[PDB]
RNA sequence: AUAUUUGUUACAAUACACAUUUUUUGGCACCCAAAAUAGGACGGGAAGAGACUUUUAAAGUGAGACGUCGCGACCCUCGCAGGAGUCGUUCUUGACUUUUUGGUCGCUUGAUGUUUCUCUCUUCCCGUUC
């Protein structure tokens, strides 16, 4: 369900990148979390979804896509989330 | 005497006094004898009302009463007269009720 | 004697509550609590015009109006329609019922 | 939008978004949780929202669009003396 | 009731204040009482005009309180079953 | 108010015998007298309706220069000339002077 | 099926989203997946009920336009929609946000719709739509946008802002 | 620790004057000799003058509201 | 040592003035009753803020202070 | 009902503020159920703090009702 | 071999109690002033000028004060875990303890609300109305 990016622009700000986020990941299925809980930021967010086929889609065609500036790491999350 | 001493009629008989006899009975001698009553509330608006009901809290029934309230902006003077048929009056905006002749 | 007990007996008529901000409620009423908490179902709420060159309504009613989402955005006029209000006791200043109905019967 | 049930008291709605009007202009809209005899009641995720002068200049008598300040404030307890009136917005999860 | 339960729950917890003068009291709960009336720790002020200061022990009178918050958490606490 | 058997002297003509001719005013009397049945509470609607108008303490009818009161018979009489009118059902504009005399006296 | 009123009331409006406002609406049994061939009718069932958040992603719609006013109403996702045209006036006030990637949307039509704003929206993205590719696309968008903050994930460059604002002069 | 209620007793026997300011709105202060109170901090005043906020008017023995009682200070 | 209620009582029908709180508007009359929340009803009474009033009721919260 | 506890506070100066406009500072002395708190060498707090203070009294009694925020500067 | 109904007890819950400084029988109300006709008004954006400010003729638009979240960064910073651990108990629950990114600086005018004082015209573009 829960898909962990990695390597995108740290200088964006939180909520506006949350943000930028769910605008992406609304294309593929409906988006349960809007930013990862942490907000460490530099990279490190899980998109939350609602259905796995959805993040899997999300996995497969947004892996390495120009997100101000840099290119996303797509990829699967360890654990499960505390939502799902 | 306080009141928490008494029993559930001494109130009752209480309550009977005091509108009997007391300044509400300025009001109930005026609900009784169908004379029309002036009243001033804090708004500052006056209703000439006749008295239907009234109560411990002064909030009051009154039919065919007319509202009075004039406006001022930079001494420039309005007086509205507003009529309703029906109208229940809650007691806290009141200050002054007179008894007209 | 509780006056307040006469209103929970004008349940299901059509009234104005006119409230200390000079605000206006016509509607129709379900139960009154016994702190005279006033209860409403359709309800159309507004504000009166002073007239008098324009002179500046109250501004505080304008704000509480607008914050109640009931305002519709092409209103000329200051006035917002809305289905169920709930109004606290204290707030009420007049109440204007209607003309058919006979007290005789419900004061006692 | 939301009908509410034509005879509904406080009691009956809970979990419901309400919103919430006090003495000053400002309003509380969240889920109410408790209240109490006096009504002053409990918003678990709550927002007051406040209307600018400029935009209270705005909603004079002549589309219209008020910038409304609005600051969040989560688990609130309101005072009865407070509050003014009290209207639903939407209906529980 | 449950409102003032939920304010004797929140002692010894960081809450905010807003008087109906206009102020915000933040900071550290140390005693409530049943009229709502409340005493404060190590609070930062906020005047209604919006100058902050800080003051390490305050108390106010609960009829002039009007919003308290109180951390989120408590709200799953058993009040509320 | 009475609980006891008494006799009670009180004028029915008050104000307007006092203003207008005698056989006059037991006309408006009696255009009063078949309205109140009429009227079942638009009477104190329409007798109230100017809020000036006060009762005098000796007299019963309300007091007034007596326009109004023309115009109160005059609304009564088509409370009284629907409601005759309804029963029997007769348009408005088919109701004739004598017809509206025999609604008025029958 | 056509997005009647029906549908609407069906829809779950249950899981409101958490990012901003509430009641984040989907209509029909699935507003992902609905597959509303014509322009999104009967929107008065709706009411405005609640920065409100429609998905409309992974359904037909050719025109964003047919709107009831809706005060609530801040977050449109469009994705997957064979949007061609979206010229309206009733979403003009409301609105913060407009998703309109994988759609069809002209270049030129996307810039003829909306006519230009004093101030608009405020996020908005026109990812994977023709318009995009063509030369001077991101310069004629910006002219278009009017007052802008996003423009495809990259905010239009304060000085990008400034020279479109001389083109514009 | 010294009761206010008991402080006012202490006001009422010592016989000394004292100045009371009211509520914000009505712009005036009372001073005069406080006599007795009931329990609603309303207080009857011997010889008290209107200062409004010292050409003000002698009152009289004057039975003040509690209500409008802000400060009672000696 | 008065205290407040004996004053009242011992002020019954006697000319009384009683100062509202709000436009320094004192009536001046003759004291007929008092209510436990010290009510006021007068008679005669005349409005000073020049005016001849028969009969008032006065309540309680409104009044400043009441004088003789 | 319940008294305010207060009793930490006695003995120590306190400043508190009387209405919207108003603060006063004073060593309070006692304290009732109503909040009605007395203190002895009170002072009138103002802007120039040696100029526009001004003392009251030697004993001052203060109405519950007109009490808003009550700070103690004292340990 | 043939879950429903009836009675009792408890809990939740609605209708009958309180006008005296801590919630529901009010410290209430007031700044004042601005459109009328028979191509025309009204709102928004941009430009010019007057009058304002600053420096010794040349530069932008009524002025001075709290905060609020934001545009840049010559900085910091590792990078995948509201939850976490323990014990009881059996395939995920309770009881007891540890405690939020942003930590900052400019703004060569972010962008924007309070509060005091004093006194606009021209041109173009876009919407509404007759």
């Amino acid at each position: 369900n829960t898909l962990y990016v990695s390597q995108l622009n740290e200088k964006i700000n939180m909520q506006r990148l949350r943000v930028n986020l769910f605008l992406l990941f609304a294309t593929f299925g409906e988006v349960l979390k809007v930013s990862m809980n942490f907000k460490k930021q530099r990279g490190q967010a899980f998109i939350t979804m609602r259905t796995i086929d959805q993040a899997s889609l999300a996995q497969i065609s947004l892996n390495g896509e120009r997100f101000f500036g840099k290119p996303l790491k797509v990829e699967f999350s360890k654990s499960e989330t505390k939502t799902l | 005497r306080p009141k928490h001493e008494l029993s559930r009629a001494e109130l009752e008989e209480l309550e009977e006094f005091e509108f009997k006899h007391g300044p509400m009975s300025l009001i109930n001698d005026a609900m009784v004898t169908r004379t029309p009553v002036i009243i001033s509330l804090r708004n500052n608006h006056k209703i000439i009302a006749r008295v239907k009901a009234f109560d411990r809290h002064c909030n009051m029934v009154l039919e065919n009463v007319k509202e009075l309230w004039t406006e001022k902006k930079g001494k420039n003077v309005i007086n509205r007269e507003r009529f309703i048929s029906k109208l229940f009056l809650r007691g806290d905006s009141v200050i002054v009720v007179l008894k007209t002749p | 004697m509780k006056l307040v007990n006469f209103l929970k007996k004008l349940r299901n008529e059509q009234v104005t509550i006119e409230l200390k901000n000079g605000t206006t409620v016509w509607g129709t009423l379900q139960s009154v609590s016994p702190q005279m908490n006033a209860i409403l179902t359709d309800v159309k709420l507004t504000l009166p015009q002073p007239r008098l060159n324009k002179l500046n309504s109250n501004g505080i009613a304008m704000a509480s109006l607008y914050l109640t989402g009931g305002q519709q955005p092409t209103a000329s006029d200051n006035i917002a329609s809305l289905q169920y209000i709930n109004i606290r006791g204290n707030t009420i200043r007049q109440i204007i019922l209607p003309d058919s109905l006979n007290l005789d019967s419900l004061l006692v | 939008k939301i009908q509410v049930a034509h005879s509904s008291r406080l009691a009956n709605l809970i979990d419901y978004k309400l919103r919430v009007l006090t003495q000053d202009g400002r309003v509380y809209i969240g889920q109410l949780m408790a209240f109490d005899k006096h009504m002053n009641l409990v918003l678990n995720e709550c927002i007051e929202e406040r209307v600018p002068k400029t935009q209270l200049d705005k909603l004079r008598p002549r589309t219209l669009n008020i910038k409304v300040e609005k600051r969040v404030l989560g688990l609130t307890i309101l005072r009865g003396e407070q509050i003014l009136s009290t209207v639903v917005e939407d209906k529980p999860l | 009731g449950i409102p003032v339960k939920l304010l004797n729950e929140a002692q010894g917890h960081i809450v905010s204040l807003e008087l109906t003068t206009g102020a915000t009291y933040r900071g550290k709960l140390v005693e409530s009482e049943d009229s709502m009336n409340v005493q404060l720790r190590d609070v930062i002020a906020t005047e209604p005009q919006g100058a902050v200061t800080h003051m390490d022990q305050i108390f106010v009178r609960g009829s002039q309180i009007k919003f308290i918050v109180v951390p989120d958490l408590l709200k799953n606490a058993p009040l509320f079953k | 108010k009475a609980t006891e058997p008494q006799m009670v002297l009180f004028n029915i003509y008050d104000d307007w015998l006092d203003r207008i001719s005698s056989y006059t005013a037991f006309s408006r009397l009696t255009l009063l007298l078949r309205a109140l049945k009429t009227n079942e509470e638009s009477a104190k609607m329409i007798l109230l309706s100017d809020p000036t108008i006060t009762i005098k303490s000796y007299h019963l009818w309300p007091s007034f220069t007596d326009e109004q009161w023309i115009t109160i018979e005059s609304q009564m009489r088509d409370l009284i000339l629907t409601e005759y009118g309804r029963k029997y059902n007769v348009n408005i504009s088919a109701l004739t002077q004598t017809e509206i005399k025999d609604i008025i006296l029958g | 099926m056509k997005f009647t009123p029906s549908i609407v009331i069906d829809a779950p409006q249950y899981y409101v989203d958490h990012f901003n406002g509430k009641y984040n609406v989907d209509k029909c049994v699935i507003l992902r997946d609905l597959q509303l061939e014509t322009d999104s009718e009967s929107m008065p069932s709706s009411l405005k009920h609640l920065t409100h958040i429609l998905d409309l992603t992974n359904n037909d719609l050719i025109m964003i336009p047919d709107l009831s006013r809706r005060d609530d109403i801040h977050t449109l996702l469009l994705g997957r929609n064979n949007i061609v045209e979206v010229d309206g006036r009733l979403l003009p006030m409301n609105v913060q946000n407009l998703t309109l990637s994988n759609n069809s949307i002209r270049r030129f039509e996307d810039l003829q719709r909306l006519r230009r704003a004093p101030r608009t929206l405020k996020n908005l993205t026109l990812i994977g739509n023709q318009v995009c590719h063509l030369a001077n696309y991101r310069e004629h968008v910006l002219r278009l946008v009017p007052h802008l903050e996003t423009l495809d994930f990259q905010n239009v460059t304060a000085e990008e802002r400034k020279s479109a604002m001389s083109f514009p002069r | 620790m010294v009761p206010p209620i008991n402080c006012i007793f202490n006001f009422l026997q010592q016989q000394t004057p004292v100045t009371i300011w009211l509520f914000e709105q009505i712009g005036i202060r009372i001073k005069g000799k406080i006599v007795g109170f009931d329990e609603f901090m309303n207080v009857v005043i011997d010889e008290a003058v209107e200062i409004p906020v010292e050409k003000g008017t002698p009152l009289g023995k004057i039975l003040l509201k509690g209500d409008n009682i802000t400060l009672i200070t000696s | 040592p008065v205290n407040p209620k004996p004053f009242l009582k011992g002020l019954v029908n006697h000319r009384v003035g009683v100062k509202l709180k709000f436009n320094s508007t004192e009536y001046r009359g003759t004291l007929v009753s008092t209510d436990n929340y010290f009510n006021l009803q007068l008679n005669e009474a005349e409005e000073f803020v020049h005016g001849t009033l028969g009969e008032i009721f006065i309540r309680c919260n409104n009044v400043l202070y009441i004088r003789e | 009902v319940s008294t305010p506890e207060l009793k930490k506070y006695m003995d120590k100066k306190i400043l508190l503020n009387i209405n919207g406009s108003r603060k006063v500072a004073g060593i309070l002395r006692g304290y009732d159920i109503f909040l009605n708190v007395v203190l002895d060498d009170a002072m009138e707090i103002n802007g120039e703090d040696p100029a526009n203070n001004h003392q009251l009294g030697l004993q001052t009694v203060i109405r519950g009702n007109s009490i808003i925020s009550l700070e103690a500067l004292d340990a």
